[PDB]
């Protein structure tokens, strides 16, 4: 289909990009996996002329960081001047799947140079950065060394190439400041995937999405002590060649807070081909959740397994951010309208989220316990069963069935038949908790009322502990049990991307997000239509809560009422959809985004047309 | 003016309405670009 090599033909000569980011060799945040993924095409588009600037960390470079030789005389020479002038930095390889070249930045061998820094930052500025934050300092730092590398770098070089900086957080938009401030030849792109005041502002202050339009930014800035931040944060966006962000809710999040309209806005992606390694793994998984509810509900079932749906949410635990009260307050309506309607369908909700557990409990080791017996048992039995239904159908006798079960298999038999006496309720939650009377999700589940009593249609499972191949009860990965699941519901409220509705639906499974969130605009405007492909979008924004909660509602009872036909074709068209998602495609927008840093920084050389051309129009 | 203001700006006593404001940090940068 579309692939990088369409329509950008340029010519790229002498061109080098430097792609500035502080956490690059350095697990910290969630797009670490967007560079490692986007390393490989950038660099197969690049060649050889790809790097990638950060901070060194001991743990980093002795884990994923092979350090090598430069390829070339000037970098060389670079490195022995920077080396030899109070500084060390090193280099080498990062050991990922696209293998770029990497430069690491010492931070903390620079220490000297901080007091003469900040006086210049100031005069060239005005910023200024208290001595308590501990973080700041260490962005100034990674700032001025990379700024003083790009001079050093451009200068020592015998003939000057079109050099490209690619900046991507407020740790390092003071490189992309002090680089347009000392007038370097160099081409600057800052993108955003976070509006530094975004978070700040939604917890406590209320209706965020309804007032931006209303924010003086200087002084909620001023009353938080983040003032500074905010500060060198919209600096640096203002003072960028080409300003770019990561969706488009975050697109107005920053034209109303940074006072600048993003230029083009560049969705995150993922490689699809590791995900792919469709339906018989997604039954393998499906029986195997079977297996842990049978396990969880042991003397409990009483409702049929092949009319049962199961939903989860996953993510990291933000009650509000995540909206995980708007899914419970559903389910507990949809818990209400299908006892009314005497319906034969169950819900059974997962939700993982991380929290503060010790251990598991007793109830749901001797649930898992009892159904391990329960199915060593009856695997006994059955071999013995066939066994003598062989040989005594060898010899042409039909079974006298009153015969194949003797003394010991109807002791097994009674053992296990005591073994799964019970006369409470199973629990809500698989761990202890140890603030279980300030725990928002046991509150509001014991609120809305599901204890998991035998006439409720919808049953509750909490899973805090991370989710395990290793695990005692659930020894299973992330991947392979969100593989089984039937719906994903995410009823997020802040969030400027949605890395796992994405992996969710490039996955196969339906989903629901938000009008609210990077995926879901995204999905919204580059498909028609959207409920016929297994995405459903809650409208957040231009509606108050209750109808959030009976939007969501509708949609949960619309999918519990398909038949399994229709459940069938729904997932066919998720399943085609992952490619919608891939860097193939969606790394034509930074592409795109490059080409107007070189138009605008040396509009001599390079011209640029504006093409915007980029689809799914229906199924049925 | 000049070394107290900068002295507020790292003790972190901005006077956000006034000097401290952003507008300064614009008109200051604009000139660079
Ligand atoms: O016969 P083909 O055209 O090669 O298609 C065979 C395809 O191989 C893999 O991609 C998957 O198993 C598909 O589910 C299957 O349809």
């Amino acid at each position: 289909p579309g692939l990088e090599d369409w329509e950008d033909e340029f010519d790229l000569e002498n061109a080098v990009l430097f792609e500035v980011a502080w956490e690059v060799a350095n697990k910290v945040g969630g797009i670490y996996t967007v560079l490692q993924t986007k390393a490989k095409v950038t660099g197969d588009e690049w060649g050889d002329n790809y790097f990638l600037v950060g901070p060194y960390t001991e743990q980093g470079v002795r884990t994923q960081v092979e350090l090598l030789e430069a390829p070339t005389p000037a970098l060389k020479r670079t490195l022995d001047s920077m080396n030899s002038k109070g500084c060390k930095v090193y280099f080498g390889r990062w050991l990922i799947e696209g293998g770029p070249l990497v430069v690491l930045l010492d931070v903390g061998a620079s220490a000297w140079a901080l007091e003469r820094w900040k006086g210049e930052l100031w005069d060239t500025c005005n910023i200024g950065v208290p001595w308590y934050d501990r973080e700041a300092n260490d962005a100034v730092l990674f700032g001025f060394l990379t700024t003083w590398f790009l001079g050093e770098f451009l200068a020592q070089s015998e003939e000057k190439p079109h050099v490209v900086a690619h900046f991507h957080e407020w740790l390092a938009g003071v490189g992309l400041c002090l680089c347009r401030a000392r007038r370097l030849p160099v081409a600057t792109i800052f993108t955003t995937h976070a509006t530094l005041l975004g978070r700040y502002l939604c917890a406590g202050a209320v209706d965020f999405y309804n007032n931006l339009e209303n924010f003086n930014v200087d002084k909620e800035a001023g009353e938080r002590q983040i003032y500074h931040r905010y500060c060198m944060e919209r600096a640096a966006a203002h003072c960028a060649h080409v300003f770019t962000t990561v969706s488009q809710i975050t697109a107005i999040e920053a034209q109303h807070l940074l006072k600048r309209k993003p230029d083009i806005v560049t969705p995150n992606g993922l490689n699809v081909k590791k995900f792919s390694a469709f339906q018989n793994l997604h039954a393998q998984s499906k029986a195997r959740i079977q297996e842990f509810v049978r396990g969880h509900f042991y003397g409990h079932l009483d409702f049929n397994l092949d009319k049962t749906l199961y939903f989860f949410i996953a993510g990291r635990y933000e009650f509000s951010n995540k909206g995980a009260d708007v899914f419970l307050e559903a389910l507990a309506r949809l818990n209400y309208l299908l006892r009314v309607n005497g319906s034969e369908q169950t819900v059974v909700a997962f939700f993982i989220m991380p929290a503060r557990t010790n251990n598991f409990n007793v109830e749901t080791l001797k649930g898992q316990a009892v159904r391990k017996q329960l199915w060593d048992t009856a695997n006994t039995v059955k071999e013995k069963f066939g066994r003598k239904l062989y040989e005594s159908l060898l010899v042409g006798s039909l079974p006298d069935m009153n015969k194949m079960l003797d003394k010991e298999d109807f002791t097994m038999m009674k053992r296990a038949i005591f073994a799964t006496q019970r006369q409470s309720f199973p629990p809500v939650c698989t761990h202890n908790m140890l603030d279980d009377s300030s725990d928002p999700i046991l509150t509001t589940i014991r609120r809305i009322g599901l204890f998991n009593s035998s006439a409720d249609r919808v049953k509750v499972i909490f899973h805090p502990e991370f989710l395990s191949s290793t695990s005692p009860l659930l020894p299973v990965d992330y991947e392979e049990f969100v593989r089984g699941c039937h719906l994903g519901v995410f009823p997020s409220y802040y969030e400027p991307w949605g890395y796992t509705p994405a992996e969710c639906t490039v996955m196969g499974i339906p989903s629901i997000s938000t009008n609210l969130s990077g995926f879901g605009c995204f999905m919204e405007e580059h498909i028609a239509d959207p409920s016929a492909y297994g995405i459903y979008i809650l409208d957040r924004r231009f509606r108050s809560l209750d109808d959030s909660c009976s939007q969501l509602t509708s949609f949960l009872y619309s999918f519990c009422q398909q038949s399994r036909r229709q459940r069938i074709i729904q997932r066919n068209r998720t399943e085609r959809l992952s490619d919608l998602l891939d860097w193939k495609y969606l790394g034509r927008y930074y592409m795109s985004a490059r080409h107007m840093a070189l138009s605008k920084a040396f509009p001599e050389h390079f011209t640029y047309e504006p093409n915007e051309a980029d689809p799914r129009p229906a199924s049925v | 003016s000049s070394e107290e203001r900068k002295e507020r700006w790292e003790q972190g006593q901005a006077d956000y309405m006034g000097a401290d404001s952003f507008d300064n940090i614009k008109r200051k940068l604009d000139t660079y670009l």
